[PDB]
């Protein structure tokens, strides 16, 4: 009795069984994972246009290509990457397949997996400002006595809770950063437009 | 297809069952003088998970490690799931399969490794998951020791989030809300520290406001971070202009992935539950008294 | 019959795919190699 104490630290251990499964299966899951993506966001054309891209300069007919010939393929698909984006990405498939004179077929569809998945997550993003203007005008104009000023301005909030609606889940701990990234100029109101400016900026 | 008959299964009734299994838990841990266990997101849609795959599939650990990496899953966990075939000529209805699940917590409460997983003093944070096919049914249930866990994520301003939290930890406090990108596990997404946090000690309990809109919602998951000494933390506190938040210091301490608690539907529902709970008490109650009087 | 139509619109589409795989297929062989030089003789003669 005597309520004794005490602040003790029930200590979250993350000994959550890490993947049992030798690293080799590990990277075939992961493999598939990737792919899995892949399907839905390249069409079928897409995906049997890659290859029309890939081969001639795969011209060895070895499934592999340099990144010269990555990038060739990029080109011909009017998708392209930075220099050191796409270096970057076919020199870790080459290594990730050192038994490859480069990358892969799959290896050159992983990449443009990345390069219009980044795509679509700014579509997704930048969608996301249309109705949050949308919105933002709306309230505004249900508020005749507000200035104009105010579109673009937005409260604190006005800026958390469509953090629980699209794409993969920024949940309230990733509603935080912004803020204190942005710096509300004590007024505890961030442009939505910056906020645009910045996220599709990352 | 003309024999047999479709089976599908209400989303109404299955946060039923799950909150159903919950409560028969959290009644016996009461019975048994136990603390009632609280809906962590991460057991929550884990079980639910693995239920759905249990159903169709058996146990697989590495499976469900994978399942558990994919979710951001964060701490010791222990898995209590159970697969059962229906009579080879027995009638299948709604309230036969739910009568079935409480006798389903019934058999959980008579088992030692499952009912010991649930009532673990140490363990706080408990998810189900229940699912079935045509042939069978499967409960799966989740738990782990944390020091925080969300009693309320609530959504009644359009864009001012409010994640309530009890740490059930007393030299831990939330500290750090902060998470990365599931996706982009090296994107640190979005979080802010004791600024803009309001942590009640005594109660350990937390809420914030703060600002980011319809910017990926769909995945990714909730890193709840928490510090020693809950006092040291500034809560609330204006930092300096010169002065920004270091989670370096700041334990991950809950990875739940992303879902309104209670979601409105959760919610709602539940409320429906209870009142018609005392709704059926009140009833017999009062042919109680009549039956008294006479 | 609307079926049939839907099933024929269906089969246009997965022969366009296949047009498709035909560009992957004739992509690949523009140079090599290495010539096929000494025996394929081996032609039995009954034929099919």
């Amino acid at each position: 009795m005597d309520n004794t104490g005490k602040l003790e630290k029930q200590l979250v251990t993350l000994n959550d069984g890490l993947p049992k499964k030798p690293a080799k299966e590990i990277i075939e899951e992961l493999k598939h994972h990737l792919y899995q993506d892949f399907q839905k966001f390249f069409s079928e054309e897409k995906k049997q246009q890659y290859q029309n891209n890939f081969a001639l300069f795969d011209r060895d007919n070895d499934k592999y290509i340099n990144l010269s010939e990555l990038k060739e393929l990029l080109t011909s698909v009017n998708i392209t990457f930075p220099d050191d984006e796409l270096e970057e990405l076919y020199n870790e498939f080459c290594l990730t397949s050192p038994e490859a004179d480069g990358i892969n077929e799959d290896a050159v569809f992983i990449i443009v997996s990345k390069k219009i998945r980044d795509n679509d997550k700014d579509e997704q993003l930048t969608q996301a400002f249309k109705l949050v203007e949308k919105a933002v005008n709306d309230e505004l104009a249900k508020t005749p006595n507000e200035t104009k000023e105010q579109e673009g301005y937005i409260r604190v909030e006005q800026f958390k809770e469509l953090l629980m609606t699209l794409g993969n889940r920024w949940s309230e701990e990733q509603a935080n950063e912004f803020l204190k990234d942005i710096n509300p100029k004590s007024d505890e109101r961030i442009n939505y437009l910056d906020v645009v400016k910045k996220l599709m900026k990352r | 297809s003309e024999i047999s008959g479709n089976y599908e299964a209400d989303d109404e009734t299955l946060r039923k069952i799950r909150r159903d299994l919950l409560d028969n838990i959290n009644l016996e841990r009461r019975h048994r003088d136990l603390q009632p266990v609280y809906i962590d997101l991460t057991t929550n849609n884990i079980s639910q998970y693995y239920s759905e795959y249990l159903v169709n599939n058996e146990h697989n650990q590495d499976f469900y490690e994978n399942a558990k990496v994919r979710y951001n899953n964060l701490g010791e966990c222990e898995l209590c799931h159970i697969t059962a075939k229906f009579e080879p000529d027995a009638d299948i209805t709604k309230e036969y399969i739910y009568d079935y699940f409480m006798e389903i917590g019934y058999l959980f409460l008579e088992s030692e490794e499952e009912k010991r997983i649930i009532l673990n003093p140490a363990n706080n944070h408990i998810g189900i998951g229940v699912f079935f096919d045509e042939i069978q049914i499967v409960v799966v249930l989740i738990l782990s020791e944390k020091v925080l866990c969300i009693q309320k994520i609530s959504q009644p301003e359009q864009n001012k989030i409010e994640i309530r939290g009890k740490m059930l930890d007393e030299n831990f406090g939330i500290y750090a809300i902060r998470i990365m990108n599931v996706d982009d596990q090296k994107k640190d997404i979005k979080g802010v520290g004791p600024e803009f946090i309001e942590y009640t000690r005594s109660t350990q309990e937390w809420m914030a406001s703060f600002e980011l809109e319809l910017y990926n919602q769909d995945r990714m998951a909730i890193e709840y971070y928490t510090r020693v000494s809950p006092d040291s933390i500034p809560y609330k506190k204006k930092q300096s202009k010169n002065e920004k938040l270091t989670y370096k210091h700041l334990q991950l301490r809950l990875r739940t992935p992303f879902q309104i608690y209670p979601d409105p539907k959760y919610a709602a529902e539940d409320e429906k539950e209870r009142i018609r709970k005392e709704q059926e008490i009140l009833a017999h109650e009062e042919q109680e008294r009549k039956e008294r009087e006479e | 019959e609307e079926e049939f139509r839907l099933k024929k619109e269906q089969w246009e589409i997965q022969e366009r795919r296949k047009k498709e795989a035909a560009r992957c297929i004739l992509h690949f062989l523009m140079a090599r190699k290495e010539k096929s030089k000494k025996k394929k003789k081996k032609k039995g003669k009954k034929k099919k």
